[PDB]
Parts: C-alpha cells; structure tokens; sequence
C-alpha cells in the first residue's frame, strides 16, 4: 500500500505547543516551574526536523479551543504531518487551562478526518505531559474511506489514573526524555522506536525525591497510544 | 520533584 | 539491551479467553464467529512455540480464577506472556458471561510487585471488545521499574467505539492479527505487526447491516504500548 | 457484520 507516511511536501508542518505555568489561583493549582525548560527543549528538537513552530503560553481553555480550531480549519494541503505538544496540569481525561479543566477528547476530536481534510492521511501526533490521575507508582526490585479516528498518536507522560513527574530544574520526566531520544534518534529510528526508547529512559533512570509524605522513591512509566496506520519517520532516509 |  | 530477551526455555503461555453464550437475563446476543477467532490464534501462536490453552464461557469469577492462577505460577523459565481476551465489552469494562468487570482488575494480576516472575518480560494482552456504543462513519480520501512497565493493550478498537465481528470470518481484528502475525511474525517486531493490523482493519473492512445506522461503518485498532524494549517472536 |  505505503509503508511509511509520506514526506513528500513543502513543509513537515506545524509544531502547536501548549505550555502552561501559571494558574487561576481559585484553581488550587501550583506553578509548574520547569515547564519553560520543557518547552524550549521541545522547540529546538522540532525546529531541527524542519517544523515551523509556534508556543503559546498561559491559555485558558477557551483561548485553546480558539488555538486548536483555528489551526484545525486552516489549510494543510502543503504539510505532512501535525505535531501538538501539551503541558499542563491534568487529571484522568483531562487537560487544564490556567482557568479550568477540558475533556481532551474535545481538544483531539478537532482533527478527525471528517473535521479536518486537509489531514486525512496524515499523521496527527500528540505528546501530553500532564497528569492522569493521583496515583503513585512504588516500582519493584528486578535482578478510498478510511475511519475518522485513524493515524492519531497519543503519546502520554503516564499511565491512566497515575500521577506524573515533573523537576522543577530540569523539567518533566517524560518530555526531557522525549528531547534525548528524538535528538538521538531522530534522523534514524521511527516513532514507535523511538518512544519505545522514551518508555525505557523513563523506566529505568528517574526516581522521585521528597520529603513529602508518600511521595518519596516513586516510578513512571509513559503511555503510548497508536492508532497509527503506517511508519511515521522525520527524514527521507535513515 | 514535583507532580502535575 | 534494546531488545527483550529470548533466552528462556520457553516463549511462554497463552491463555485464551473465548465468550460465545451470555446469560439470558443479561440480554446479551450470542457471539457468532469466535470460534473461529479463537481457532485461529491458537494456531497462530502455536506455532510460534506458545503453550495454548482455551478457556470457553468464563463467568466474571472463572475468569479472575485462571488469572489469578496464572499469575501465580512461576514463569521463571518463560520469555513472557500472551493473553487473548474475547467477548461483549463496553468502555473500560469486559464481559464475563454472566457479568461485567473492569478490565483493570484483571490485568493489574500481572503488576510487577504482584507478579515478581514476570518483572521485566513482555506481558501482551490482546482485547477484542466493545468499548462504547459509538460508530464511525470514516471519511473519503539491583534496579527498580515501575510496576506498570512491559506491557502491551492491543485494542480492538477506539475507546467509546463499538467493535466489529463477522460470523463467517471472526472480527475484523482477530482476522487481520492473524494474519499479520503469520505473515510477519518471523521478521517484524511487535509494534511494525500492529501497525499494518491497523491499515488493515482501517482499509480492508467496512461494515454491512439492515440495522438502522449501523451500516458502511468503518474500524481502527487501538495499540496502547507500556513495553521498554523491542518485542520480537524468533532470534 | 455484527457489533461486539
């Protein structure tokens, strides 16, 4: 059929990130310091591949909402893919603006195929560093129709129901990681390689330290949801 | 370290 | 080690959950087709060197017996482990024959800290199931880990999103794991497999039915991955 | 084709 998505257009297309810090103190929600390393990491990693890349900081819902459809009417004919990177607080199915709390399924389901044509086809890979709940991992010793839902990328910083980890130094885990291993592998290995690649890094080289009670020596391991149809690679040629 |  | 090893006596069991009669007073309709289904993965990963074993008509309780069993023995001497799971379902929910139950429930069996001879090998569960009652219409063109690490949810379909059965052939999702497993499951690692049962499913079926609004329907799979290494079936 |  085709193997591999195909690169074959004048852009790789559009890198939309999402960094939200700050939020409505009514929320009860603290300052994610260290998110401004995140988004500055994921920046320059996809302005390399050739992504033209746009930040938008401290947006409420609304103003997402507003971000995400303008970019989802907008035409796509010239670009090959989409790249949506969101940091923020969360919760098990959602994603929060400095104001509130929004259904991500509103934010994604603005790409669908029968949304969006301009995309039909082509890959729509979202990276979510958020929380998904408020559980904490202890770890454990070791020794032609096409369906509307189709070629979506989920690449989650957490399990379901879990919490995710963040430094306020060097930023999240799971995005720091994502930085190394696209920089590393980038122009070499695709997507589910490489994130596959993240899961490990997550897995194996971060602990959480605090005197927190019940948050000391804690894991993550990232979510990764394909409903890739075909090889996402970010060169021609390997 | 912190959570989101 | 970019790779999960496959230096064990055995690659290890598959337990194959097969539901075709539901309970009456539950007004759930006979699952045509799944024999066929669960005779087809059985071959499939038989041949890959698997040890096979079939469970048909499970109750909520029989299922979380095996299970529990299951995860209990000892697989010291296996690369990992492969679970088939086929039925009625609904979002985040499996069907029992007599019953739902969360699906979280029975693969939080297999966690690392409850399942110390499984830490750090394959855990892959493949799940044929409704997941909601939405349909798409398509569009024309010494080390810790964590516990929930090294394992694989190979849904049938999207989350909300009814999943697809033909009588004759089994589910769309079944059929075209089969036989992109005996195709590639020599060659390709496990996430490249899932990725062509995905533009398989999504290209090659589409659905057809007398129902009101259930027809020209159209699928795509559902690949959640927690693995940490590359998944290959032969050295 | 059924649902399942």
């Amino acid at each position: 059929h085709a193997f591999r998505y195909s690169l074959n257009y004048p852009n790789i297309g559009h890198c939309i990130i999402i960094n939200n810090k700050n939020f409505d103190r009514r929320t009860g929600m603290n300052p994610r310091n260290g998110t401004d390393v995140d988004a500055g990491n994921v920046m320059n990693v996809f302005r390399k591949l050739g992504y033209i890349v746009k930040v938008y900081n401290d947006q409420t819902v609304a103003q997402i909402m507003q971000v995400l459809t303008t970019v989802a009417h907008d035409d796509h004919s010239r670009c090959a893919s989409l790249v949506c990177v969101l940091l923020s607080h969360g919760d098990e199915g959602v994603f929060f603006g400095t104001d509130t709390s929004v259904d991500l399924k509103s934010l994604t389901s603005l790409f669908r195929g029968d949304r969006c044509p301009s995309l039909v086809g082509k890959p729509k890979l979202f990276f979510i560093q958020a929380c998904r709940g408020t559980e904490l991992d202890p770890g454990v010793e070791t020794d032609e129709r096409i369906p509307v839902e189709a070629d979506f990328l989920y690449a989650y910083s957490t399990v379901p129901g879990y919490y995710s980890w963040r430094n306020t130094m060097t930023g999240s885990w799971f995005i720091q990681s994502l930085c190394e291993m696209m920089t590393k592998y980038g122009s070499e290995l695709e997507l589910l390689q490489i994130m596959t690649r993240v899961n490990h890094k997550v897995a194996l080289d971060f602990e959480s330290t605090s005197n927190m009670p019940g948050f000391d020596a804690k894991k993550q391991i990232p979510c990764i949801v394909s409903m890739l149809t075909k090889e996402m690679y970010f060169t021609p040629s390997e | 370290d912190e959570v989101d």
